[PDB]
């Protein structure tokens, strides 16, 4: 999966990783530049690429319901931004 | 003593060109005496350029008709020494067997119109960095000739080699899409009441323009 | 120390610095080659600072985190589309980084003038401080002074094909210290490109 | 995990604190996250009594830096219809507070 | 010796305070002379291009080049090869080494010499070309001749410009011990 | 200059040997700009 995003929102260094399994806590530590936090390590871990791309997994099957988010620090507005799926 | 050496495998090998003479068995010969020669020629393309030759437009034939019309871009051929519109000067046969001209290439033009009608050319020269020019007026900011045919016809045009090398190639790769030394243009920004008025296009040589490296092709 | 800067016509002086720590000569190389044809021009017009906000290391930061920026990147007003209307176009930089330490803050941040690198496999990040580099601490230097002398082939570049520069900061002080200071201390990289040269103009689209 | 309420003009209280482990020595945050909108980090706490919220919601907003019963009580007054939206107890390890909402970030994730 | 922060040299070179240094000859490294050690090279059968960086990551003169951003050369390469080779220059033309006629070699020798000369179009070559894959210029012709068995290049009066990070092989444990040959 | 002996003039032709240079019209200078001394005294 990917999101639509500026190169200097997230590109010039900054880092994309926010998991969740909402159905129903969005709050499941859990993220995708590295597969720490012990929980879906295996066929869900992700990476960042040199502008947005944002985490892949293992295909062919699904086993997981919904979709997940996507969360990236934003330097241009201070606050946070998060959308997308 | 046998005066020792020690024979080395490496820098003994056979090959064609290096210069250690031939030393062959017949001696003493003496050829005809050949001075006093009717026309020498001490290099080729470097100092051939004196004889400039015609080039190649669309449907092999060295003039290009004046045309009529709302569209006024004339030939818009590459400027690599292998590309279409050259493919029969001597230049072109020359760079061929060699591979990157380091020098200015020279064209000629001149008018085989009648006295009656006459017409502005202009010529011009894009680097390779975006699309060639379609248009004199889109043209014209980029550096460009401009001229009319009234009292004598032959002009000199210098298309000048500027760099993104000190050398550039002469065979076009295909690797890429973009000629490398861009493109270059002939227009009819006006025309007098003249038609069917030949003009026909000259390539040669000029100050510095010195191949090197020389290869083989199949040509 | 106070250091005073200058170039075109706008400028802004440091009230702290450590001088300029200059890289791989002192002025530029030989300008009009025999290979150009000499038909290039000098500009005079087009070199002014330009402010580029670029990232800032918060607490959270690993010594690891290196970040690029590509040079010469977009640039509005004048020298702003002036590649475009030239090809081969030659030009040193004078980049300065400037960040605010507070005078109370530990960590140590590190900027280096590189050319053409490629992304690290993060093995070389140490050894990176080879290229010319100046490399502040905001106990003793807020900001860091570097010009460079272009270096690739020598006659002339496309920037439009391949750019031949960066910026490198990766912070060297390992995280950061809160120790009764501004948390997050953004840091600020006035780009200054010095001394073009241009050649052989595009057919415009005007 | 609560949508919390959207008609009164009082401050939202989401007091999910709990002690599993202390607030103590940890990190504690606060995001806003509606059915579907964008998601905003409302605030959060780490040891030092350094807590920064976001620039955007700067007077209005207000997070409880109570230790006791490791409880976090949300101070946000003139609270507009628009704040309908579902909070969650978010833990970080130590130190990400920075100055406003950072995660992605490394060895802090 | 109050180190400013300026990252320029500072070295106190043992004076301060024990006698003087016994005196340095920084020599037998110094760049023209450490790239003249002969490097082996996976080699191609029946064509190959010959590029400098083309060399095993663990090798001498094989490393020692991506130390350096640019670098000036003349190759000589040396090839242990089983029918005519061929050789061409650097503005390269495709399929031009089947009609031979560009300067070749024959075997006379378990080991052939050829002195190429300097023949990129540039005026150095690149390392490393900001756009992972060097464009088709930075290249010393190529070589064609039956099936090549073992390639050598050395590079001769080199110049090399604007010095890169090396690496040294990451120990697994303090002082990575490796066996020393003993009788 | 490089790693080579042949102190009798190789009996090919320079031109024919190797290339040669064009002309027109730093890290050994750094060495000898390093900094010597101390901010203050040598005591005792």
């Amino acid at each position: 999966i990917t999101c639509s995003g500026t190169y200097s929102n997230v590109g010039t260094g900054n880092y994309v990783s926010w998991f969740q399994q909402i159905p129903s806590a969005p709050r499941t530590l859990i993220y995708s530049v590295t597969n720490r936090a012990s929980g879906v390590p295996d066929r869900f871990s992700g990476s960042r690429s040199g502008h947005t791309a944002t985490l892949t997994i293992s295909s062919l099957q699904a086993e997981d319901e919904a979709d997940y988010f996507c969360l990236s620090w934003q330097s241009g507005n201070t606050a946070l931004f998060g959308s997308g799926t | 003593g046998i005066f020792p050496v020690a024979c080395s495998d490496g820098y003994g090998g056979l090959v064609t060109t290096d210069p250690k003479t031939a030393d062959p068995a017949y001696g003493k010969v003496f050829n005809p005496p050949r001075n006093m020669l009717p026309g020498r020629f001490t290099n080729f393309l470097d100092v051939a350029e004196a004889c400039p030759t015609f080039l190649h437009f669309e449907g092999d034939v060295p003039y290009v008709t004046t045309k009529t019309d709302s569209d006024r871009v004339l030939a818009q051929f590459d400027l690599s020494l292998a590309a279409k519109h050259m493919s029969n000067t001597f230049l072109a046969g020359l760079a061929q067997y060699y591979t990157q001209y380091s020098g200015t290439i020279n064209l000629h033009f001149m008018f085989t119109g009648p006295t009656d009608a006459k017409a502005r050319y202009m010529i011009a020269y894009a680097p390779p960095g975006m699309e060639p020019p379609k248009t004199p007026e889109a043209a014209a900011h980029c550096i460009h000739a401009e001229w009319d045919t009234g009292l004598n016809s032959k002009f000199t045009f210098s298309i000048p080699y500027l760099s993104a090398a000190d050398y550039a190639y002469t065979a076009s790769d295909a690797a890429e899409t973009t000629n490398v030394q861009g493109w270059v243009c002939l227009f009819q920004i006006t025309h007098g009441k003249a038609d069917g008025d030949a003009l026909v296009v000259l390539a040669s040589a000029g100050k510095d323009f010195e191949l090197r490296l020389p290869v083989d092709a199949r040509t | 120390r106070i250091l005073t800067t200058r170039n075109g016509h706008t400028t802004s002086t440091t009230q702290s610095s450590v001088g300029v720590t200059y890289g791989y000569a002192t002025a530029e190389d030989f300008v009009s080659g025999p290979n150009t044809s000499g038909l290039e021009t000098r500009v005079v017009q087009a070199e002014r600072f330009f402010k580029t906000h670029l990232f800032d290391w918060v607490t959270s930061d690993p010594f690891g985190r290196c970040y690029q920026l590509e040079l010469p990147t977009d640039h509005k007003g004048v020298y702003g589309s002036l590649t475009d209307s030239y090809a081969y176009m030659r030009n040193g930089w004078d980049v300065e980084v400037t960040a605010v330490g507070n005078q109370f803050n530990g960590g140590c941040l590190l900027v280096a003038m590189v050319p053409e690198l490629c992304s690290i496999d993060k093995r070389g990040l140490y050894q990176l401080t080879l290229f010319p580099h100046q490399f502040i601490n905001p106990r003793t230097n807020m900001t860091a002074h570097i010009t460079v002398p272009f270096v690739g082939v020598n006659r002339y570049d496309q920037y439009k094909v391949h750019k031949p520069w960066t910026l490198v900061v990766m912070v060297v002080a390992p995280l950061t210290v809160n120790t009764e200071g501004a948390p997050q201390i953004k840091v600020y990289a006035n780009i200054a490109p010095t001394n073009v040269h241009v050649a052989g103009e595009f057919p415009s689209k005007e | 995990s609560g949508p919390s309420l959207v008609k009164p003009s009082q401050t939202l209280s989401l007091t999910c604190t709990i002690s599993g482990f202390s607030l103590s020595s940890y990190t504690i945050g606060w995001v806003r996250q509606a059915p579907g909108k964008a998601l905003e980090w409302i605030g959060d706490m780490s040891n030092g009594g350094m807590p920064y919220y976001n620039p955007a919601l700067k007077s209005r907003l207000s997070i409880t830096k109570h230790n006791s019963k490791s409880q976090v009580r949300l101070s946000v007054s003139s609270v507009t219809p628009e704040d309908t939206a579902t909070y969650y107890c978010a833990k970080s390890r130590y130190t990400g507070d920075g100055s406003i909402g950072l995660y992605g970030v490394d060895a802090w994730g | 010796t109050s180190t400013g922060e300026s990252a320029d040299p500072v070295t106190a070179t043992v004076e301060n305070y024990g006698g003087e240094t016994q005196v340095q000859r920084r020599q037998h490294t110094d760049v023209s002379f450490i790239l003249d050690r002969f490097v082996k090279v996976t080699p191609k059968d029946q064509i190959n291009v010959l590029d400098l960086m083309q060399t095993p990551a663990h090798t001498l003169v094989g490393a020692l080049l991506r130390t350096a951003t640019y670098y000036f050369a003349d190759l000589e390469v040396a090839v242990k090869h089983e029918g005519n080779l061929t050789w061409v220059p650097n503005g390269a033309p495709e399929t031009a080494l089947d009609n031979t006629t560009n300067p070749t070699a024959y075997h006379k020798a378990p080991l052939t010499r050829l002195a190429l000369p300097y023949t990129a179009p540039h005026r150095v070559l690149a390392t490393v070309y900001n756009g992972r894959a060097l464009p088709t210029s930075f290249n010393y012709g190529a070589i064609k001749a039956t099936r090549v068995t073992e390639l050598l290049y050395r590079m001769k009066r080199a110049e090399t410009y604007c010095p890169r990070p090396l690496l040294a092989i990451h120990p697994s444990e303090a002082r990575h011990k490796q066996k020393i040959v003993a009788p | 200059s490089g790693n080579t002996g042949s102190i009798i003039n190789n009996y090919y032709m320079q031109q024919y040997q190797n290339s040669m240079d064009t002309q027109l019209g730093w890290f050994s200078k750094l060495a000898s700009s390093a900094f010597s001394g101390l901010f203050g005294a040598l005591l005792a």
